[PDB]
């Protein structure tokens, strides 16, 4: 009773019989969670549609991921990944931003319980491998519990309108280091042009940042 | 001979920083803003204990006292009387000087009357016409409702008294008899009803503490540190209470009985305190409470 099952594709999907000729099916893509971190999707597969609807989200229910969310309303970190051909681009929000996303992501995100989030999708936009990508892009994020436990440091959480002062957020729970965490002059790190585009007021398109409903 | 400090004296400034308080959760309260994702940083114990550090320094600036200034004298200066000016133009000319450089206390702005007098703006058309044309954030030309008794009451009920203070601040110069009438009304607001914790952690403090000394009203702050077990400020209240006030019954007190430490609090309880009986029993639940930890 707690979980809410979503639609995310009905698709008529055709095969050739010998008998029969053209054949039809229906195959749907459901999303299922229960707005606190627990949530899954599949794929339902039958002749007619309310058996494929009966399919996905009971299946769905025994594949469930578990996401972590940081303050129970957005992610803990940026997060980049492509799967397959479709690119996925997530980023830390905080709250009252809202869910500034894909329309499926926005679905996919209300039952896994996040509310601050935006996501550009480049590349294929396939329904499939967007939730899947999604779904493995979400599981796999590093809290900042597991980030202060793999260093051993605190991680010390700034906010401009907290000013100067220093929020831990997590502690290692075994020892704690003494060594600083080396400060490499300059971090070898890959950039996204569409980020340092839009950081230096080059980015211009008519559609972004368009007054939108409440999400 | 022997001067009675100024409020900027470094025994008294000294005295009001630590009757303030440094509390760094109030102090850098989150702020209900247009919000940015926050950075985050791994620290060593040794780190983060600098971090600290910082921010305790940057606090002890934003909690800097602002000076408590007199009232300032109205200005009343003719500079010339053209007569034959009069009856020549029926509304007055505003003429304030723009230079860039210069102070704002220094800033020639003057006002040719219909009867031909040129005078001197007063405080109120100088406040003004700066904001005009050297428009400062959080100030408006003209007064806001905000500051009429009928709308401060409703910020008092909701304890918003430091809002009431940021707000004057921006809008009043600290000499304008706006800026004193509002913070003394806000002072005694809080002496009515005992409030003096929601000006702890902040830079209108020790204003208030200056109010309160130097009126002689100091018995309803003195018990309110008492009951939160701030006997090393509750003290030093009433060493600042003696030192404004030298040619008193507490202050000879104090020097016949040599007292120290607790002891001026039962002195000043008993010769100028008006509420020296509530003292007395709040002190002296305070000796018991501490004889219990002691046992």
């Amino acid at each position: 009773e707690d979980f809410d099952t979503r639609i995310l594709e009905v698709r008529n999907v055709f095969t050739m019989t010998a008998k029969e000729g053209r054949k039809k099916s229906i195959r749907v893509l459901v999303a299922v969670g229960n707005g606190k971190g627990a949530a899954g999707f599949s794929i339902g597969k039958a002749t007619d549609r309310m058996d494929a609807f009966r399919k996905a989200k009971n299946r769905a229910v025994h594949h469930l991921h578990y996401i972590e969310r940081y303050e129970d309303h957005t992610i803990f970190h940026d997060i980049s990944l492509r799967f397959k051909r479709t690119h996925i681009k997530m980023k830390k929000q905080p709250k009252g931003y809202g869910l500034r996303c894909h329309r499926a992501i926005i679905t996919i995100c209300r039952l896994i319980g996040i509310k601050d989030m935006y996501a550009k999708v480049s590349g294929s936009i396939n329904m499939l491998s967007l939730t899947q990508g999604l779904f493995r892009g979400l599981s796999r994020q590093e809290t900042h519990q597991q980030l202060a436990d793999k260093k051993g440091l605190h991680v010390v959480e700034i906010r401009e309108e907290c000013g100067p002062l220093p929020i831990v957020v997590a502690s290692p729970r075994g020892p704690l280091r003494k060594d600083p965490e080396p400060e490499d002059e300059v971090p070898d790190v890959k950039l996204d042009w569409e980020d340092v585009k839009t950081a230096q007021g080059m980015k211009r398109s008519v559609w972004s940042n368009l007054k939108r409903a409440a999400t | 001979e022997t001067k009675k400090p100024t409020f900027m004296d470094e025994e008294v400034q000294s005295i009001l920083t630590k009757m303030t308080g440094l509390n760094l959760q109030k102090t850098f309260k989150p702020a209900i803003q247009e919000l940015k994702p926050p950075t985050y940083k791994l620290m060593t114990q040794a780190q983060l204990e600098e971090a600290t550090r910082q921010a305790v320094e940057a606090a002890k600036v934003r909690l800097k006292m602002p000076p408590v200034l007199e009232e300032r004298v109205p200005i009343n200066d003719v500079l010339a009387e053209d007569k034959i000016l009069e009856g020549t133009e029926t509304t007055k000319y505003v003429f304030t000087d723009i230079s860039y450089s210069i102070p704002h206390r220094e800033r020639f702005i003057v006002v040719r009357e219909p009867s031909g007098t040129l005078r001197k703006a007063s405080w109120e058309e100088r406040d003004r016409m700066i904001q005009v044309y050297f428009p400062k954030e959080g100030r408006k030309i003209l007064t806001p409702i905000i500051f009429k008794e009928e709308n401060l009451r409703t910020m008092y009920s909701q304890d918003r008294h430091v809002d009431v203070l940021n707000l004057c601040f921006a809008q009043f110069e600290p000499d304008s008899t706006e800026y004193i009438k509002v913070h003394h009304k806000t002072y005694e607001d809080i002496d009515k009803r005992g409030k003096y914790d929601l000006l702890r952690s902040t830079r209108y403090f020790g204003g208030m503490v200056w109010y309160f000394v130097n009126n002689k009203k100091i018995d309803g702050l003195l018990i309110d540190q008492i009951q939160r077990d701030l006997i090393d400020d509750a003290t030093n209240l009433v060493q600042l209470y003696h030192v404004l006030h030298p040619d008193g019954q507490s202050a000879q007190g104090a020097k016949d009985q040599a007292a120290e430490g607790i002891n001026l609090i039962k002195v000043f309880a008993k010769t100028e305190a008006q509420k020296g009986a509530y003292i007395e029993l709040t002190l002296q639940t305070y000796q018991e409470a501490l004889s219990r930890h002691s046992a």
